[PDB]
């Protein structure tokens, strides 16, 4: 166990920046949590180990892909001048945690009161409201999350063309992934947190500005992270408050073990499909900018091999909840029926 | 068709609100 | 509540037999259980109330159907002489409870040790072994349960033709039921018990000789009776020992309420599909003879009406367990996956 | 086909051992 407490190195020693510009960050900028973590590997695109982790659907930080090299010059001023006049979704929160919720599922749970509110805005309005909160020492927090579409300026389109499509397109092909579905632009304030959740798509997480601490958990820790019901607005998100974990309701969160890393400008983090991930912008680190690359996952293989992988059971559990909500005619009857199936029978 | 394939079919939902 | 304790009349006063032959039975012949019961209605075939109970799939004792009138002369001697030389399944038990188990499902649960053993035998061998146990004051118990097939003697075939097919065929048609699948002949010793279970078929339960106490529970008490897992050999049977109920494992058995009656020669009990039923041959009442009529249930209606009836949810729960056992590739993984879906999520 | 009909389909098992 002595070697275990040491193997839980977190993100390791902060990287030292070229030109002797000091540590990119310090441990004090990271929030404190209850669980141990390991470092995610930081490797080169050409390192065969990095290739072995991606094909095996394990996370890895790639340091030299140049995936978004043209975008590393992006700041609020540059984007305000060239990202066009399209509408940008901007969530507002009283807290540092920006829990994702699906608006379309809010009807099923009318008792659910979100603490993040979405608001369409022009990017210059976001920079303005961003500047106001700063100038007034306000505790309000903002987090821009917008899919990049046709309504972006020419130079932003030229930056896009300058992405390393040769590299990522080859990755898409070698893993059999589906189409690229979107690129989510992410501009958040220091201290912002996206609580733990998993996505049903493969993700290349390309950091542009600022630093983000990424804590991942493999799909086989489903039992420890307690996602919301599938029909709940917070489907795929963890119910556990990482800041105040309730071990009475979530006892197995005391067995969670994460994979952790801090990405900075130029880093690309492969967040494999179904992998949980907790994203937080370093405290007192300024704004963070990121662009992700969401790809549909490979199809289900013709022949199924047993035993099933953890992510396959997650797919099964999700589908069970879905069709029961469909068959019962009401999502809120899924819980009672399942309990009826279990109590005194399987527990 | 195949009950196993029906239950194994994955979705494609991500943390991006749909319109 | 005063009127409730009185409304739980059990099987009511024992019937008095024609010709002043005394009470057909006395309360002391009935085993004692922990739950209250109501009387099932005893009505005439021509009573419109009886028609309303069958169409609404509620139990009812019909007193004058003549469904098996030619079979009311049946005894061990008559059957031994005319039921042919076919093989007859005869379960043997150290106890009065003859819990049904599916032999084909015993592979999935190799830790399951049945206490009833089936044995193919000629009917004269059954009468012989029956006579031996008596002559030796043995505690062994037998229960013949055999589907009636082509290998029965001519007179037994003539008795069959003499059944009131006009009446039951009309019932089959007016309820939209499927085909008649089988007629199970049942010859058991006094005190024999078939513990609580439900069948996926409609059943007309035609008593021939002796008396049987039938305790039924509607499908909406699924939560109180705790069937075994679908893949367990005792699928569709209750896990609760009615003689020593374990309220720690089966807490809701303290809310069970049954419908009860004692049928005798000439009575026909409609046991609706999915309805639980506990069958016991009256103590010190001699052998019992019964022939049931199992019909496939009506198809699923084109349009589904919500809310779903209890039996529809039972159909859903059964199918969920089935396809999970199929998808997971192992029945014994159904429990863990369901618990994973529930704990901290729906409970 | 219809997921609802698949889940509502009833079986026909009874307390009679099959050969
Ligand atoms: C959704 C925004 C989040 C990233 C993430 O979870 C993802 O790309 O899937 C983040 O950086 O706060
Ligand atoms: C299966 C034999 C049992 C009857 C019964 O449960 C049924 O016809 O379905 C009984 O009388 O002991
Ligand atoms: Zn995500
Ligand atoms: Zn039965």
């Amino acid at each position: 166990a002595t070697a275990a407490e040491a193997v839980a190195s977190g993100s390791g020693e902060p990287r030292e920046e070229a030109g002797a510009l000091g540590p990119a960050w310090d441990e004090s900028q990271l929030r404190s949590y209850s669980f141990p973590t390991r470092p995610i590997p930081r490797l080169s695109q050409s390192d065969p180990r990095a290739e072995e982790l991606i094909e095996n659907e394990e996370p890895v930080v790639l340091t030299d892909t140049n995936l978004v090299y043209p975008a590393l010059k992006w700041d609020l001023e540059y984007l305000q001048e060239n990202i066009g006049n399209g509408d940008f979704s901007v969530y507002s929160a009283s807290t540092h945690k920006f829990l994702y919720y699906d608006e379309k599922k809010m009807a099923n749970f009318q008792n659910f009161k979100p603490r993040s509110n979405r608001e369409e805005m022009k990017f210059h309005e976001f920079v303005e409201k961003l500047q106001d909160i700063q100038q007034r020492g306000g505790e309000e927090r903002l987090y821009l999350q917008q899919t990049l579409n046709d309504t972006v300026g020419r130079k932003i389109v030229m930056d896009f063309l300058g992405f390393n499509w040769n590299w990522i397109n080859k990755q898409q092909g070698k893993r059999g992934w589906g189409q690229l579905t979107s690129n989510l632009l992410l501009i958040g304030m220091e201290g912002n947190v996206t609580p733990a959740h998993y996505d049903e798509q493969q993700n290349f997480f390309a950091q542009i500005k600022g630093y983000k601490r990424c804590i991942l958990f493999p799909p086989d820790q489903f039992e420890c992270l307690y996602p919301y019901p599938v029909h709940h607005p917070c489907d795929r998100q963890s119910q556990v408050d990482f800041d105040n974990p309730d071990y009475e309701r979530f006892p197995n969160f005391q067995n969670v073990v994460g994979y952790e890393t801090v990405v900075g400008p130029g880093d690309v983090l492969y967040i494999p499909m179904y992998w949980w991930h907790h994203i937080e912008s370093l405290l007192n680190g300024g704004i963070t900018i990121t662009v992700n690359f969401w790809y549909k996952g490979a199809p289900t293989p013709k022949r199924i091999e047993y035993p099933l992988k953890a992510h396959q059971k997650v797919a099964i559990m999700r589908n069970i909840e879905k069709m029961l909500g469909e068959a019962l005619g009401n999502p809120q009857e899924v819980g009672p029926l399942l309990n009826t199936m279990i109590k005194g029978r399987y527990n | 068709l195949e009950v196993v394939k029906l239950l194994l079919e994955a979705g494609a939902d991500v943390n991006a609100q749909d319109k």
